[PDB]
């Protein structure tokens, strides 16, 4: 929660909605993030992409097209990356497009070093604000993302620890 | 040959429907579907009898075509050996009320074939494997027809529908398990769960049905209890439709009747699989097409007159 107000707060305007999510994770940091900063693949531990298309290399502003599996209510997304910090160990990301009602959707992830079982670990903590879609409220919106999102990280955290022993 | 299977990848870029059609697939012990008393004014004993049945299967996978597969695979094997089972248990008990027992197999048929995708059990491979089939995202629906001289029995979970023409007109025998039905939403949201209206009702905005096999990450707001349907055949039935979202979107089931109806008298008319039943569910396949349906098409038509 100290690093709550340091890199996730949001100021949501009335008619947004902004949550967080945070998930412990038996692997170093710098295994973690290796997953994480790759921005062109984020099938690597996002369990609902199929497919994911970025032209040339990482840098601020560079956008990837995502196709999602089936069993969801949309089926493409397009993303840009805002921030990728290595020193500090975070991500950002915008939604400019796809064929989803998640419009403005802005998400900030961090990686903390933390320690899990007397053994080195990570603490990966994701915040998001977004716009309501229209005849939605906005738990129904935070309880969407939020479900999301902790299959995302459930899903990192089996990548990561299925890397070390 | 008794039945027809039409299935297209459609629109879609991947195929992950599936289905499976089993002729002889199980001996249906025959107290499930007369009475001992029914029996014996013939002079037969129906604990012994056994009446040989076929199977029609539907699976419409999501996420993935894993679970729809390893569905074509393991139900009508699980389902033949529970019916096995209970034919030998039927003989110990005395007249009893068999609908229940239909609901019975079928229910732990399906739960068990998910608790092998889920993982939760241990399989024979011929060899054992005891981590899940597939990610936890991984699902499909599952409808399935058991078809014998005398009944259908049905067990429908998702989706998918199963259509009877009778008499020219059409009968429902699934509902669909769409999460904003009534008892479903009441039952998601009793444990915990929510119901959120998302381009379509669907649980905790995701999935846009409540029973399915696999999804071990909805549960247990997403469950493989199916709803049973025992439906004793006429000489005035016409034939039984299967098939994935991917056909009822777009087409009704009055007129997937009429028009299966039409199909296979005109196949009779104008002269492995049946051909007529084949070129009904063909016909209903690119009708679907036609129709607009972006999803993985599959259909299967049973013929039931002789
Ligand atoms: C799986 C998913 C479902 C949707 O309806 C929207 C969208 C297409 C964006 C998609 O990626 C959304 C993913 C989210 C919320 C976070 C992420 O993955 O980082
Ligand atoms: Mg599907
Ligand atoms: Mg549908
Ligand atoms: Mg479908």
């Amino acid at each position: 929660t100290e690093y709550v107000r340091r890199f996730h707060r949001h100021e949501p305007r009335d008619h947004q909605c902004s949550s967080a999510v945070a998930k412990h994770i038996k692997a170093p940091v710098h295994l973690v993030w290796s997953l994480v900063r790759r921005f062109d693949q984020p099938q690597l531990f996002k369990p609902f992409v199929s497919r994911c298309e970025m032209k040339g290399n990482i840098e601020i502003g560079s956008v990837r097209e995502v196709n999602v599996k089936s069993g969801l209510p949309a089926t493409r997304s397009t993303e840009r990356l805002e921030l990728l910090d290595d020193n500090e160990h975070i991500l950002s990301v915008r939604f400019v497009g796809g064929d989803h009602r998640l419009k403005n959707y802005s998400s900030i992830l961090t990686v903390h070093p933390e320690v899990i079982d007397g053994r080195p670990g990570t603490l990966v903590i994701e915040s998001f604000v977004v716009d309501v879609p229209e005849g939605n409220t906005k738990d129904e919106t935070c309880y969407f993302v939020e479900a999301l999102l902790k299959c995302n990280l459930k899903s990192l955290a089996e990548v990561s620890e299925r890397l070390v022993v | 040959p008794v039945w027809g299977c039409a299935s297209t990848r459609g629109r879609s870029a991947e195929m992950e429907d599936a289905s499976a059609a089993v002729p002889r697939f199980a001996d249906v012990p025959v107290r499930l579907l007369a009475s001992r008393r029914d029996l014996d004014a013939l002079g037969l004993d129906a604990d012994a009898l056994r009446l040989p049945a076929h199977l029609f299967g539907v699976f419409d996978g999501h996420g993935g075509a894993e679970v729809a597969n390893y569905c074509r695979e393991r139900i009508h094997v699980v389902l033949s050996a529970a019916l096995a089972r209970l034919g030998k248990n039927l003989g110990e008990m005395g007249e009893v009320d068999m609908k229940e027992h239909w609901d019975d197999v079928f229910t732990k048929c399906f739960q068990r074939v998910d608790d092998e995708v889920s993982g939760r059990v241990t399989r024979v491979v011929n060899e054992v494997r005891s981590e899940p089939v597939t990610a936890e995202n991984v699902g499909s629906t599952a409808v399935v027809a058991l078809v014998c001289s005398s009944h259908v029995v049905v067990a429908n979970c998702g989706d998918s529908r199963i259509v009877l023409c009778r008499g020219k007109e059409p009968v429902a025998l699934s509902i669909d398990h769409k999460p904003d039905r009534k008892d479903e939403r009441a039952r998601i949201e009793a444990q915990g769960g929510k119901v959120i209206q998302w381009n379509g009702y669907r649980v905790f905005g995701m999935l846009a049905m409540s029973r399915s096999i696999g999804d071990r990450y909805l549960k247990p707001f997403v469950i493989p209890k199916p709803e049973v349907m025992v439906v004793p055949r006429a000489k005035d039935d016409d034939c039984l439709i299967l098939a994935s979202d991917g056909l009822w979107d777009v087409v009704s089931n009055e007129e997937a009747c009429k028009v299966a109806r039409r199909q296979i008298l005109l196949w009779h008319k104008n002269n492995s699989t049946d051909p007529a039943a084949q070129a009904a569910a063909d016909y209903l396949m690119r009708l679907a097409l036609k129709k607009g349906s972006e999803d993985n098409i599959t259909v299967i038509v049973v013929d039931l007159k002789p």
